[PDB]
């Protein structure tokens, strides 16, 4: 797993150099805004079913024919699978917002998760909108000022955008 | 024709079925032919 | 805590054993394992099942 | 699904062997009571519009803290899919009377229940409610070992659902 | 993936050693070892080309150190429960 | 795993609507003959022994290469290997005759014996002649009208001619 | 662990005789109230969690120090576990009422169920009257003629009684 | 023995649930089953004596080898302990029959049955042909369902030896 | 197959080291074995067709009621194939001889031998006849240690089948 | 796995024959110089962290691109499992010059190196280079006369050659 | 697991000394008899079925009431395991015979045989029967004259009757 310090490393390592003065600056930044990074987190976490169920009901009625008789969502069982696959997802854009890093990301919920929704017949465009409506949903969260100190926290907002994105984008 | 003529009359039926029996097979496969193929002989001969 | 289950088998093992063959080399009948708390409950009922009896439990 | 036929069929793939004397006659039982089940299927799918209607508005009357506004059976689409959902139990319910095995309704109901009615807030007493009605209903509709086999499945779900 | 899911990691694992599986073969004792190269009972006779599949020769390992990664093998394979091409197996088998 | 009934509710779910009318007749009419297969099923499970026997003989007298030094049954493992094959797939095929369908023989069957074999050198040929003489040796035993009620079973003569009929394709 | 049938073979073979014709007239008159049987363990478990959830609701207005703070019912998973223990003691007497035997109880659980709460020192004197209080609502639960046609089976009960009253002495 | 009841009792309590409609189902054709199959009981039981004669007689006929000196079917010892044997055979069909179940049989005769006959040389095809004697009588000493019952008992005895 | 080289090598590789003096030693042992088993082998594969004939004559003697009408040991076919059962025998000893452990035996007899036996209805004892036979004449036409070995053979392979 | 011996039995088996005169009389001539080949696999043996430390420093004295920062024996970990590598060919050599046939090699050694090595990224050039380091290193050991009865052995200098050959040509 | 070697290895160890000259040749005579040994344990392993039918034979004549329904050897599968039981003890006797030293056959297999046998209802006192049966057909096997040059082997005799009773007492 990397987190932002262990890629930095880990290129270091790769020239064979110690850490520039440069690399170390953007290092410090980082931990720095390491306390809004947990907010953000947090925001993730704490508010996480309702998150996925305003995502679940947005995308159900959006798309009706998933919750009727042949659709993917249609048995109990598939839709539970169909919210659980959606709090994994969550769960692991939570991981990398807190490491700084979309490695997890990839290599644990991205890995080939596109060829497994393609085998079961799972269409990719839905869990890809399904994706984008958890993300709206989370900016909504995530934006929000009540029990938190006011300040400037838009490059948390565009890199969260940037690991739901990606999701989307490897799903399809 | 003469050839196969002797070797059905002449001789006895017991023996020449014995041979035909013990003719090499056209499938040349040895005992761990199958093993060798998947690659498991070592994981298959290891001791428990 | 964790629980010491000392396991016997008198017959309900070795009918067991008997029909489906002997399948993992043989071993001596009377022997006992130490299992969490977490793990007793599926542990016992698993001996239950397989026909062993328990003598006794401790815990420590 | 697991049937009585699945069940004795995976049991002797285990083991496997052929499918022996009490297997065989597992398989007999079923057959021959296919025909009350089948009959009690028969009568179920023909008053399911009765059955629905009367389950939807019992759960109504069971709780009438859900029809009013900023709750679960306020709407009429909400209503709609009432009925739809208490069809769905109806629908697995001679499901599983025709294939002589609850397997219909774990597979399709019962595998997931908790999670979703989790998910989406649905107080899965309602829909006791509504299957302890099509309970009460069931013995008007039905008789002899038609209502016995149609009773087990209904309360199977009841059970599952509690 | 439920199992993992719901309990987390070391429910996953005690799943697969309490199973009654390993006990009936490995049985508190023994060292597992490769069973899928003989017919087991109960096999799907897909599971012997999936272990072909998922071994990769004495001298091979399952590392993570790989160049693309430690990617899944078998996705496709178990989804569909074969390559697909069965039907067109039996059309082949008659007339041509 | 499918027989005749589940696979006729998963048509019916996928329609979204109850059994019909004529399906129940159909279901009704095969648990009716219920009995008939049952005791094919009985007749093939009482006689595997020698159905297997007397398919393994056929087999290699017509395909003597098979037994010779280097043949594939030639050592003690391979020939046992062959009859368990043999026993296995009779075994499925009467499972397929208990449950009216074909599923449970080519899912955990079929599917990938073809390439099991084609993996370990085996050939499917004969195989395959192997189940037809099953085939063979086991409608004579089918139609045995000793210690049963005479009567009518063609249709499930038929059904088990499909069966092996079928193993028979896939495996070649 | 074995059935009554197998319990009479059982001492049929310990005297090595064939079964004797009065053991046959009672394994009959056991295969006759078969069907009243099955009624009476049907009735259990279809009505298992009322029976539990009474059974608790009584144990514990009988019994608040269960209940209390460094009580054995506190916190949720202890009372969790008393709930799971009710439900396999239940389970285990309907598993015994259809066998028609007392030691395919004492088999399963009640050898070692006794040695389990010393050792977590649990009060058995409680377990047993929870056991008591659920044989009270499974009595009541059992006597219940509706859907059901009417008839005796005082003999049914009697033996519900014994093997509650088992499990409650064993544990006890 | 592992019979129909009790495995019903043993898959319950594998998966920790309870009797479902599908156990209740095995065990009331069992429970309905077992007039025949108690019959069949007594009437194996009453022509014992003259089916164990028959068989060994039978055994004698078909390996007519057996019986000269200096081969294990000469002398008393070994004639009474075929008759032993063969009544044995006779009351574990019984015993199976009563239960139900060939748990009887398995337990009794099936497990240790193959190397306990390597041990001491007994050819099954003995014991295969005793039974096709018995089996041959009871088609003819049993009517209707209970020749079924008492025939397949036989075979899956037959299936065993072989 | 499993001779003395490759059990050292096997378990030497088991344990992931090299050949230590243990191995080396039990080589050695097989290396100085070498001269008395080869030409035991020798000796046997000169004599192969005599050992064969009396084996098969052997067991026709101590067995004469297969070689008349309806059963295994009569006609040309399965005279034959009796030949070629003791000729494999016969091979598959000599090779046990040549590679210094029963590992040809054990691969290629042995492994699977009940189960074939058993489905082709081949009594082992006709075999255990035939291996007592080579074993008498192995007596006489092997000297001090070559007789040890072919006799621990032929054991082997008589111990297996019975 | 196969010695000579076996490999000899095999081919004999696929003729359904015995093993000639010539034959036995190669295997016996096999055998009488077995003392030999056991001081060659002692030889092997008793210097095998000679022959590695040899091969090693000769090969990063060769390839020093082998041990920069991104090479493929650069940290302290691929290092290791380089000279764990070398240390297992060198003992499957012994282990064939043992037992006479390259058999243990391509079934266990070889079986699936290659691709392990391809999909590592592992220069397989080098470690073909490495083996062929080794096979130097280990002649020295091998044709060493001292604390030996001096003897002709120039066919298992030949034999363990072609052995150390057979790895690298596998490798590259 | 020792031999003679290692177990005097072992007090020469406790005493902390080099092994004596007394011992060295007290070992060297060991070896030389060795081959003794290899005969006595070649003896002992080729008539293993032999001697476990005589004494199966020998001890059911004598001890008729294991035989008898409700005795330990009645039901068949007992009878196997009481088979399979002889032919450990006659396989671990044989093993310490070779060994020199008895220590494996008891560590291995009789440490626990006695408890294992009083929790099962087996008589112990049968079992140390039938390995003294084992024990006088050995001995008639072990003598045999025949087979082997003549030669005095009074000390092997008396070691493996050594061994048969010491795992008779273990026993019983
Ligand atoms: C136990 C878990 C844990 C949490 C949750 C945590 C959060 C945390 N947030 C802080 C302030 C802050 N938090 C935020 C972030 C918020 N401001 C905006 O409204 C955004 C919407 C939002 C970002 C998503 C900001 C901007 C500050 C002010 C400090 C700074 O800007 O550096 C501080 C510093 C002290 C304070 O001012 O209260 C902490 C420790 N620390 C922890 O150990
Ligand atoms: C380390 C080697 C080892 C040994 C030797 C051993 C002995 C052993 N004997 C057993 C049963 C048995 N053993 C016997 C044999 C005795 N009873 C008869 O009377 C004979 C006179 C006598 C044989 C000489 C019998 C009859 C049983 C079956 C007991 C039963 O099922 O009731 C069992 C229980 C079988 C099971 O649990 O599946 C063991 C473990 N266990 C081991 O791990
Ligand atoms: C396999 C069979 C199956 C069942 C049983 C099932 C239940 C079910 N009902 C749903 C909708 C719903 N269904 C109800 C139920 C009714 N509303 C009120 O009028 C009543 C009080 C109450 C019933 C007594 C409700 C409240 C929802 C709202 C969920 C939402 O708003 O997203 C949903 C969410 C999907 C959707 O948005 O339509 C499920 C999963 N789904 C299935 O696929
Ligand atoms: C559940 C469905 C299923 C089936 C049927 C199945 C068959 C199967 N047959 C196998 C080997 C074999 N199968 C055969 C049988 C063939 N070769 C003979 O010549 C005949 C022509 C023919 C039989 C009529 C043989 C000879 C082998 C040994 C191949 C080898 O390892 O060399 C193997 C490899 C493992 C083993 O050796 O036991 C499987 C898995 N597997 C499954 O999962
Ligand atoms: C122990 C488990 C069990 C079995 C095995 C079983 C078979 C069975 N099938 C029956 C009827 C029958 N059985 C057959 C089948 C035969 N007729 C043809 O000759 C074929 C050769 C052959 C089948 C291929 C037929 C045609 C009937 C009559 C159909 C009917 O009852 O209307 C009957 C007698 C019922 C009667 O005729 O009144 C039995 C007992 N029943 C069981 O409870
Ligand atoms: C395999 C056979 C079997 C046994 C032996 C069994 C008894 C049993 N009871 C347990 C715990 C427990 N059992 C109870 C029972 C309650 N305490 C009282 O208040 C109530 C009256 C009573 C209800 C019956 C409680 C409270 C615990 C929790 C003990 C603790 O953690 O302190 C546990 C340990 C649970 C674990 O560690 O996972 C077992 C095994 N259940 C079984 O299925
Ligand atoms: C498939 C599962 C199943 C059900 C649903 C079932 C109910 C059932 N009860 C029956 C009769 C009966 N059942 C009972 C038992 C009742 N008497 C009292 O009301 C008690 C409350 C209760 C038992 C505790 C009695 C007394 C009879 C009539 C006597 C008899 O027919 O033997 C019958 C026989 C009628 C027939 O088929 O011809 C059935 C099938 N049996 C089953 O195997
Ligand atoms: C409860 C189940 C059970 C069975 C089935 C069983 C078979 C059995 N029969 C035996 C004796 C025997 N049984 C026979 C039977 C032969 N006599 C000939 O007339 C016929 C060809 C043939 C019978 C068809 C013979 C010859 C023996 C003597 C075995 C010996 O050589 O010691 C023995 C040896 C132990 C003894 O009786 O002292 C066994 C184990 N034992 C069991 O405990
Ligand atoms: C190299 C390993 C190997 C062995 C040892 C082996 C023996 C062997 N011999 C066979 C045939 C046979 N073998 C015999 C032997 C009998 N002939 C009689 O004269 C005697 C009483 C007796 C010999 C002492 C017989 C009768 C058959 C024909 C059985 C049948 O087809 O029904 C068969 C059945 C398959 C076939 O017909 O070819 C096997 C497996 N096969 C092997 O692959
Ligand atoms: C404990 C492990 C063990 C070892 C190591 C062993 C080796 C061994 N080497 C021997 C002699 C010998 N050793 C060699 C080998 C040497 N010749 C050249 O100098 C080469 C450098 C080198 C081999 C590559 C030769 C040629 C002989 C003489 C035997 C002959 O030429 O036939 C001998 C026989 C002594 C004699 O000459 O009478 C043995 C037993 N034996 C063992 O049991
Ligand atoms: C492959 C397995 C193997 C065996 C079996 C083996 C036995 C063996 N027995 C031998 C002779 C002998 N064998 C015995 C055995 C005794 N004779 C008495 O009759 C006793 C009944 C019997 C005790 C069991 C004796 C005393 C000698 C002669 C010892 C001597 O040469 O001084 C010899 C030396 C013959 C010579 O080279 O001159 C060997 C190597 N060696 C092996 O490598």
């Amino acid at each position: 797993m990397n987190d932002v310090f262990t890629r930095a490393i880990a290129q270091a390592d790769l020239k064979g150099s110690f850490l520039l003065e440069s690399d170390l600056d953007k290092l410090a930044s980082f931990a720095k805004e390491g306390v809004k990074r947990l907010d953000a987190v947090a925001a993730l976490t704490n508010n996480a079913p309702a998150i996925i169920s305003d995502a679940a009901h947005k995308l159900f009625a959006e798309q009706q024919e998933l919750i009727q008789p042949g659709g993917n969502a249609y048995p109990h069982r598939r839709m539970a699978a169909c919210l659980r696959d959606m709090e994994i997802i969550l769960r692991y854009v939570s991981y990398a917002l807190l490491a700084g890093d979309a490695s997890v990301l990839d290599d644990r919920c991205l890995n080939g998760l596109r060829e497994t929704y393609n085998a079961l017949g799972t269409p990719t465009q839905s869990v890809a909108r399904a994706v984008q409506l958890m993300k709206d949903a989370a900016m909504v969260h995530l934006k929000s000022t009540a029990n938190v100190t006011v300040g400037d926290c838009s490059s948390l907002y565009s890199e969260a955008a940037t690991y739901f994105d990606k999701a989307a984008a490897s799903i399809a | 024709f003469l050839n196969m003529a002797k070797d059905l009359t002449s001789v006895s039926r017991a023996e020449w079925l014995a041979k035909s029996y013990t003719q090499p097979s056209r499938y040349q496969q040895t005992e761990t032919f199958g093993q060798e193929r998947i690659g498991a002989v070592g994981a298959i001969e290891t001791p428990r | 805590r964790i629980y010491k289950i000392t396991v016997s088998e008198a017959g309900a093992y070795a009918t067991n054993k008997h029909r489906t063959g002997y399948r993992a080399p043989i071993r001596q009948s009377n022997y006992t394992l130490t299992v969490p708390y977490d793990r007793f409950l599926p542990e016992m009922i698993r001996l239950h099942q397989s026909g062993a009896k328990i003598v006794n439990v401790t815990s420590v | 699904s697991r049937t009585v036929i699945t069940e004795v069929i995976a049991t002797a793939d285990s083991q496997g062997r052929f499918l022996n004397s009490t297997e065989l006659q597992a398989a007999f039982g079923r057959f021959e009571r296919a025909v009350p089940a089948i009959e009690a299927a028969r009568a179920l799918t023909k008053n399911q519009d009765a059955l629905v209607k009367g389950a939807v508005q019992a759960v109504f009357k069971k709780f009438p803290y859900v029809t009013q506004p900023g709750e679960k059976g306020y709407g009429d689409s909400n209503q709609a899919k009432c009925a739809r959902d208490i069809g769905y139990y109806l629908r697995f319910i001679t499901y599983s009377l025709v294939a002589s095995g609850t397997g219909p309704l774990d597979d399709y109901v019962i595998a997931g229940l908790r999670e979703v009615n989790r998910a989406f807030n649905l107080n899965p007493l309602w829909y006791i409610e509504a299957l302890n009605y099509i309970k009460g209903e069931t013995g008007k509709l039905l008789s002899g070992q038609s209502k016995t086999e149609a009773l087990l499945y209904i309360d199977h779900a009841i059970n599952a659902l509690s | 993936l439920d199992l993992w899911n719901t309990q987390g990691y070391d429910a996953e694992i005690d799943s697969y050693v309490d199973s009654e599986e390993y006990l009936d073969f490995f049985g508190e004792d023994t060292v597992p070892y490769f069973r899928g190269f003989k017919y087991q009972t109960g096999q799907s006779a897909e599971g012997f080309n999936r272990l072909v599949r998922l071994y990769d020769g004495w001298a091979g390992s399952d590392t993570d150190r790989n160049v693309g990664g430690q990617v899944a093998r078998l996705t496709a394979n178990l989804t569909r429960g074969g390559s697909g091409l069965e039907p067109f197996i039996v059309m082949a088998n008659s007339r041509r």
